[PDB]
Parts: structure tokens; sequence; C-alpha cells
RNA sequence: GGGAUGGCUUGUGGCGGCCAAGCGUUCAUAGCGACGUCGCUUUGAUCCUUCGAUGUCGGCUCUUCCUAUCAUACC
RNA sequence: GACUAAUCGAACCAUCUAGUAGCUGGUUACCGCCGAAGUUUCCCUCAGGAUAGCAGUGUCGACCUUCAGUUUUAUGAGGUAAAGCGAAUGAACUUUAAAUAUGUAAGAAGCCCUUGUUACUUAACUGAACGUGGGCAUUCGAAUGUAUCGACACUAGUGGGCCAUUUUUGGUAAGCAGAACUGGCGAUGCGGGAUGAACCGAACGCGGGGUUAAGGUGCCGGAGUGGACGCUCAUCAGACACCACAAAAGGCGUUAGUACAUCUUGACAGCAGGACGGUGGCCA
RNA sequence: CGGGACCGAGGACCGCGCUCUGCAAGGAUGCUGGCGUAAUGGUCACCAGCGACCCGUCUUGAAACACGGACCAAGGAGUCAA
């Protein structure tokens, strides 16, 4: 027998998506592809994000895209790997370049009206495959009535 | 107890600024190998002059190796050994050609007379005796005797213990 | 086995029967291995040995 | 002397005043001060159960109170290394600044003749007369 | 002595544990003498 | 719905004192102590002082064992 | 407290009604991955509760910072052994200093300096606290190990059990009774103790070869009627004993020793002889 | 330098090497014989050597006690709603 006071622990994290989705299951391939072969580590953060369950990707706002588009981020390339919702507080939606997973249909109107550009995450892996000039904006975790009430 | 040879066991006190050069003690010990050699030597060490192993260091181990191991020798050998009333003095004698055949002699004579086991008999002294009027006890005095002859009445042969079945009544008359 | 006997042990990397290793001999390390004394067998080991 | 919330202190109780007192445990044990009285002092001792620490407050009159020298060998060395580092950068030659346990002896040759050894037997021959 | 974190917590600063078994035997010995005074009243009424 | 002291024991009292071979001690002469012994517990008397069931024992009928022997045998 | 259709300290029939039980019984395929626990702390107890601790699944965060039932070093507790007193003085003496385990501390997240304030404190701008700025990367300041991180979420059993070594506190005619740590068991198979909750060895996927541990080698039974030196003869020896019987016990059993004593100036045992006189001492 | 036992995982080449026409160097090949069927292998029944308590269930810490079980087939117990 073998004295084992410490324990071989098992991996607690998401090595592959619960989801369905099969463009999901397209775009976890391309980017296990882009993880492998890159030295990039936006490719990998991006694939353990498409792993990530619905409440680990709060929507990310247009407003708090305007707020992280500030000092110098203008001419970056946002990216969100959740839904990216409008905000109808802000009444005047800079000019930007965002992809995301998926857009409600007035944040995508707005940022066209703006005259900014509506991404795909495969279209950045085609534009980005390294992440160059990328914002990565995550959404507000803690806001949920659940954690509120922890 | 043992395969035992002597061992002259030289240690002393670690050197200090008090005591740059500690005195030498000297010790013959009767032992399987070194390291049983110098553990008891530390021992009584402990038990008489109350240095340490720790704060102690070994100088020198050499084997003393008897002078005449073919000459016939008679012992005598003054022990102390522990008892559950205490400590006894013993003197006893032993035929022999070496001072470590003698006290492996001792050793087995304790054990089966006394029941002393090796870590309750300390050896004072080992000594050849000089000369034949030495010897007191009487079987040695029997041994020492002038023109000693005896033959060997009822000698059970040797027989291979592998050779089962024999067809004739063995002889013991030689 | 006593807990301290057994983390020394371990932090000596004896974890089974008949494990052996190279110790290098400083008073923090052999105070450890008379501690461990009733478990294992030590010695100098030779070139041929090593 | 007196005692500040903080500092590090070690119990004693000293004298025929330790004669059935009730709690002997604490007797011996190194802890930090959190209350100051005038004949009392507050005093935070940890006990190890199984593989979790427990933290137990205590009450101690200061006559059985007395600083701790715990933490003055190693103020001692981070003052000393600091200037011993800074030497060694005046004078371009590095020094060793860790402690290392202690090594094995080397070797080395003992004379005889001014300390000629002295033959013991097992018990002494003085003592036997 | 052994002091309680939770009864140490809620002790008025500057107060020790050492002057409680005082404050317990003072709080009983005013209890009493009041019970005497109140007998004693009455006892001269009557 | 549960539940139903033991390789014990046997022939010689307790308490208090003394003695005591011995054990210890011998910079302290204390403390244990077998064997004993001493004190408390009617001239063969009196018959005019019986001192508390919580605890349960029995008998047939029949067999065997122990010896710590009443009888028989021997000494 | 009898009888009232085999039913009576309250008949029989149907319904409410699938009445309630905390008590009893039972509760249905396989494999794989983990895997436990018995006063920790608080509450009036029993016909009591929570709660710490120990577990599993998900995740997430830079799975980042390192940490550790261990040693060493410094300093406590234990100064307790010990050496000396040709050092002083006399366990309480000390230059020095035990063993077992044991507390605290051992860095850049740190150390120090300087400036002010103080509502702390101090005789006091004095200490300390709070800020401010600066210096110290020339080695980041013992060893060894390091698939050992952290934080949430949800879920589950157990949370005043038994045995034992050690330490400690009490006791009895003798038994024994409390605590503390640790180990084992309840949950656990295997080799050996002929046998078995608590003993020894050793922890377990399915197989082949080799070597061992505890324990064994006269046969049952795998392995020696193996070797060396002794001791012992028991009218139910002894071989797993330590406890009791049980004592400073009784033995003309047998060995090995220790002390004292006698001995050619003749010891110990014997045989041959002497064993006398005052004197039938005094009293009775 | 002999004597014996158990094993042969892998499946183009690649590597480290060496005593370098090649090799014992990142895992067995070469030669030969009998048989080609119940011969090997397997299943069942029985003998033999060794091994091996009757299952739940309850209790406590555990055993013991206690309770259920003559046998077989078919039902037969964590469901639905808010």
């Amino acid at each position: 027998g073998i004295d084992l006071r410490w324990k071989h622990v098992r991996s607690s994290h998401r090595k592959a998506p619960k989801s369905d989705n099969v463009y999901l299951k397209l775009l976890v391939k391309l980017y296990r592809f882009l993880a492998r072969r890159t030295e990039a580590p936006f490719n990998k953060v991006v694939l353990r994000r498409l792993f990530m369950s619905r409440i680990n990707r709060p929507p990310v706002s247009l407003s708090r895209i305007a707020r992280n588009l500030k000092n110098g981020n203008e001419k970056k390339t946002v990216v969100v790997v959740a839904t990216v919702t409008d905000d109808n507080r802000l009444l005047q939606v800079p000019k930007m370049e965002v992809a995301a997973l998926r857009f409600t249909a007035k944040a995508r109107a707005r940022i066209e009206a703006a005259g900014g550009r509506t991404l795909t995450l495969d279209q950045l892996a085609l534009e980005k495959p390294t992440g160059a000039n990328t914002l990565l904006l995550r959404g507000p975790k803690n806001a949920r009535e659940a954690v509120k009430h922890f | 107890m043992g395969r035992l040879q002597e061992y002259q066991v030289i240690g002393r006190h670690l050197p200090t600024e008090a005591n740059p050069n500690p005195a030498l003690y000297r010790m013959r010990i009767f032992a399987p190998n070194e390291v049983v050699a110098k553990s008891r030597f530390w021992y009584f060490l402990r038990g008489l002059k109350k240095v340490k192993k720790a704060t102690g260091e070994i100088v020198s181990v050499n084997v003393i190796s008897e002078k005449h191991p073919l000459k016939v020798k008679n012992f005598g050998i003054w022990l102390r050994y522990d008892s559950r009333s205490g400590t006894h003095n013993m003197y006893k004698e032993y035929r022999e050609t070496s001072r470590v055949a003698a006290v492996e002699a001792m050793y087995a004579d304790m054990a089966a007379r006394h029941r002393a086991r090796f870590r309750s008999i300390h050896i004072l002294k080992v000594v050849e005796l000089e000369k034949t009027e030495d010897v007191k006890r009487p079987y040695i005095k029997q041994l020492v005797a002038k023109n000693l002859s005896f033959p060997l009445p009822h000698r059970v042969p040797k027989i291979s213990t592998k050779k089962i079945f024999s067809a004739k009544r063995p002889s013991t008359f030689s | 086995i006593p807990p301290k006997p057994r983390k020394i042990l371990q932090l000596l990397r004896l974890r089974q029967i008949n494990n052996g290793v190279f110790v290098k001999v400083t008073k923090a390390t052999a105070e450890m291995i008379k501690i461990v004394e009733p478990w294992v067998a030590y010695g100098y080991p030779n070139l041929k040995s090593v | 002397r007196t005692y500040r919330v903080g500092d590090i202190v070690d119990i004693k109780v000293n004298g025929a005043v330790q004669k059935g007192m009730p709690h002997k445990f604490y007797h011996g044990k190194t802890g930090v001060v959190y209350n100051v009285t005038k004949s009392a002092v507050g005093v935070i001792v940890y006990k190890r159960v199984k593989h979790r620490y427990i933290e137990k407050r205590i009450n101690v009159r200061i006559e059985h109170v007395k600083p701790s020298r715990s933490r003055e060998d190693f103020l001692r060395r981070v003052k000393e290394n600091a200037e011993l580092k800074k030497k060694a950068k005046a004078e371009g030659v590095p020094v060793q600044l860790k402690r290392q346990p202690a090594m094995p002896r080397e070797a080395h040759t003992v004379s005889i003749a001014d300390n000629k050894p002295v033959t013991l037997a097992p018990v002494a021959y003085e003592t036997t007369i | 002595i052994e002091v309680s974190a939770a009864k140490e917590a809620m002790r008025p600063e500057g107060t020790s544990v050492r002057g409680d078994k005082r404050r317990e035997i003072r709080a009983r010995v005013k209890k009493n003498q009041k019970q005497m005074l109140r007998n004693q009243r009455i006892a001269a009424e009557k």
C-alpha cells in the first residue's frame, strides 16, 4: 500500500459546453483549433467563456460598452461572449465595432445606425485570429437576484 | 552473543574554547561489529564519565586480534550480572584459544545457567592465567591434569538424516 | 503510525514500504531521520550502491 | 513594566501559587495581548485539536507575564542582513546572507604525545575497593 | 482565568473579569438590605 | 413496542500497643516488617432477656459424578 | 360490572375514514467515481435542542498568492539530570548544562529612518497610534516536501459510541472511576496467533514470475529429527508467559556462584579410649 | 564463464548508440516434427486436495438475544398536484 495523505484532484472547470446548439459546437471546434495552434491567451479565454453557462455570461449593455470605449479605446474591437443589450438611457451611441455571441435587435439597429459594425465570433476569428487590438468585456456577474439573496 | 570481535575504541569530548585538548578515553569492547562497539562505548561512557554522544566524538576503532590463536589458554573472567535481586559478582574460568572465544563461551554459559541476557552482563576483566597454579575451578583443574587421556564411550555414529532405513543395527563403540 | 512520524515520512517521500531516498546529512535532516527510526533503515552508501 | 495591546508575552506561573491551580495548560505558553488592566492582562492562545486550531482568551495577572523575545532574532537578522548587504555592495564581494544547518565535521588528526588515553573498565576500580 | 469571547465583547470598557463576583455579591447584599429595611419599616409601623 | 461476580471459593476476628529476624538507611536514623505477645470483647453456673421474610424453599421417581470418609478394608 | 343473539368497565351494522402513531415490519437491475462521523461552542434538564467539525456534486476566479500535525535556528516552559566547589557561594550552590515531547517567531504583503497631528499616553515632541515622504533588487534572507489553491452554490449522514498505549487526578479489602492526546473499530478483506470485536504483520482491480513480514521447519503441515554450549526428570513436567494463589513460604532435588570460617601445628566423618577432683555446691 | 525458470507487450521507416559490409542499438525470430481431429479447447455430472457458518432485519460501540422465512407462480411499496 501507498500512504496518500493528499488526494489527486479531478478537474473543477468545464471542458465542453453543456449546450446542444450545433452552431455553438462549430464555434467551439474553431476556437479549440485556435487555442491549440496559437500563443494568444485571448483565444483560450474566449474558448473557456464559450464553455460557460448563462449565469456565467451576464449581458453587456451599450452604455457599459461606451464607458469602456473611453480613454484611448475608441478604435479597439469590443469582444463580448454574452448578449449585447440596448440601453435607452444612453441617448447617443458612439461609433463602435462589436463582436458578440448575439445581439438584441435594438442593440444591433442602434450600432448600425451610429455607424459601427456588428460581428459574430467566427467573423472575429477571421479578422483578428490573435485577438489583436481587442477590448474584452464581461457583464456584471453579481447583479442577480439569487446572488443578492445569497 | 554472536561472532564477536574485540575492539579498541578511543573517544573524547568535543573540544571547546575552555578545553581545547580534551582527554582521550579507551575501552576494550566485545561486539559483533563496529556500530555495536561504538554504541556500547558511548553507553559505558554515559554511565561513567557523563560524556554524551552528541557532545563527543570517536577518535579510533581498531580490531584487537589474538596474538596466539593456536595456543591453548586458560582464561579467568570477572563479570557482574543483573538479576531481579540486583547486581552480583562472578568469577568464572574458560579453556579456549582466544579472548573472544572465551567471551562467547561466557555469554552462552551465563544464558544457559542463570538466564542472563547480553544487556544485563558487564564484563569487568578478562585475563589469561599465566600459571597452572592460577587455575581455581575444578572443571579446568581436571583438564590441566598431568598425562590427561580419556576414552569416548557410547559414541552415536553419524548417520545421514536422509537415509531413513538401515539394514544393520548400528554400534556405539567408535 | 502517529501523525508526526507520518508527516516526516511524507516529507522524506517514503510513502511506501521498500521506498528509498538519498539525503544530504545535516542536523535538520538527521533529527528527522532519528525520529522516524522505528520505520526506516538507513546508512552510508558507497559508489557501487549509488 | 506596562503592556500594550498587540505585543507578545509569555506566561509563567512562579512560586508556591502554582499549587493545585486549575489551568496548568497555559503555563509556558506564548500569546498576544488584547486587553490591558492595571493588575491583569488579556492573552490570546491558540490550541490544536486534530487538524484545526481554536482560539482561547485568558486573563493573567501581571506577575505571571513577561515580554517575549520571539521576534528578536528575526529583527536582529534583518538589521544584520541590511548592513552586511550594504557593506558587500560597498566592497564588491558577495557574502552569505542565509542561515544554514550544521554540517558534518571534516577530517582532522588528533595527536597522542601529551594526551595518552586512559583505559576505562565498565565500573571504576576505586569504587570497587 | 478562562474568558468567553462573547462575554468579553459585551463587557463594558474599564471593567475586568476579576470584579464580577464582587459585583454579584454587592447586588445580593443590596437586595437583602432592601428587604431588611422594608421589614424594619413595617415592624416600626406596627 | 421492547426486555427478562466468575482460574470466583475453603481453617483459623477486628482495633490499639509492644517486641521483632530481616528490608532500608548509614552527610537524615526515619520509614516497612514475618514470627509472636499484651489489653477489650461459672469453683462445672443460670434456666425469670428466643431481638424484625424485599430476597424461598419443597417432595418424589430415577441416573450419574466428586471426595472435602459417616460406616465397611488396611495402616 | 353480571346479562343484553359464541360479541359487553358500554352490543351489532354502515359511514366520517386510506383517522393518528414519534413505535414495529417491509421497501424491487448492473457497473464506475468519491466517501464519513460521537461534549467544538452555546443555550433548565429529562420524554431536549441547535451548532462547529468531517462528505459529495456543480461551477467560477489569474487553480494568483504558496503552504505544511516535520526538522533546524533564536527565545520561552520543563533548570530537572549532570560537572565543579585546586570558579564564588551554599532541588533550593552555581561558570556551564540534561532526555521526552511542547509554545512563540523566522521578510519586499518586510524592515528602518524622517515629517507632521493626536481626540491615547507621557514631566515632556516623550513613547505609542494615524497619516506623509524616503532608503533598502546585489543575492528576497533556514531545511525538506509541495497533481496539497481560493471563493460561492446546492445536497447528506453523523454530531454525550466501544477498546487500548502514554500522561494526569482520585480511590478500594480487592476490583476500579474521571479527564487529555494518539491509535484502532463501528465501515475492512488478506498472512499469522489451532479457534475468535480489541493481539502481531500487512491494507485489497484481474493474472504470471521472483522475494519477504509476522509466524514457523518431528508428523498432521509447506520448510531442519539443522549446527554450538549448557540446564532440567515433574505420581497427569514444560512448550504464549507476564495477574492471582504467594509468604522475608516449605524442599536430606540438581547445578552455578558470593561471603565468612577450619585445615599436615592434621580440618569434616568415623573407630579406640578419657570425660576427673572440691562435691551428695545452696535452698527445697 | 556456466545451469534453470517465467514472459515476447508493439507492428513500414524515423531515435539514442555500437564492436559499423553489419549489430544483442526505441518489446521474437529462425529451423524442425507429429496431427489436422474431438488431438487442443469448452459445457455438464461425479470423485479428489485445499478453501468456505443462514439469509435478512433490529440493537448498541459491537456481538449475543430477539423477530421473519415449508415451497412455487403472479402481483406488491418515495407517486401526482400546488
